[PDB]
């Protein structure tokens, strides 16, 4: 939302530093948001409805990131970023100092119990072929 | 914001336990000597 926080300060030096505008300028400069919004109205609302959770919304997010309009995979793709921030720290957590900082969640690892690969709450873009190399080095630190 | 978030807030304050472990050392003497505890 930085894009459109940007692009409706700078109409501020406009509808009181250019003395006349028509609400026609105004509907083209903001017709560029017109485009993106819904498309990511529409991912909020699959939130609203699915009741998703956990890594199991970098699923949805990588999805619609699949849509081929080029500014709208460019919104969901630095939404992405942040929320790979997120599961990248947990794994940083995990697998080093053997810590499942995973409260109130899943981060898709459930003495091997909460020890155990979830799969279900699993990113599709992610294979269980390195998920269970992950697992085992997380078991592998848990004793030691 | 912090790279080591729980994982390493103890090992700023873990080489308390090597002195800590340095004074145990250094209380076994008192037993062996300063009584010859296990003489008696």
């Amino acid at each position: 939302l930085q894009p459109y926080r940007q692009a409706l300060l700078d109409l501020e030096q406009e509808f009181l530093g250019d003395p006349h505008l028509s609400i026609s300028h105004v509907n083209y400069f903001l017709d560029q948001f017109q485009l993106l919004f819904p498309s990511v109205m529409v991912v909020v609302e699959q939130i609203k409805s699915q009741k998703i959770h956990g890594c199991q919304i970098l699923e949805t997010v990588y999805k619609h990131s699949c849509g081929g309009l080029p500014p709208v995979r460019s919104a969901l793709e630095k939404i992405l970023a942040v929320c790979h921030g997120v599961m990248y720290k947990q794994l940083s957590a995990w697998m080093l100092h053997g810590l499942l900082l995973d409260q109130h969640e899943e981060f898709f690892i459930k003495s091997l119990k909460q020890f155990s690969l979830r799969v279900e709450i699993l990113p599709s873009y992610i294979p269980v072929r390195v998920a269970e190399k992950i697992l085992f080095v997380g078991e592998s630190v848990q004793m030691f | 914001l912090l790279t080591l978030p729980v994982l390493m807030k103890r090992s700023i304050t873990a080489p308390l336990a090597a002195h800590i472990s340095l004074v145990n050392k250094a209380a076994v003497d008192y037993f062996f000597v300063e009584l010859h505890l296990e003489a008696h």
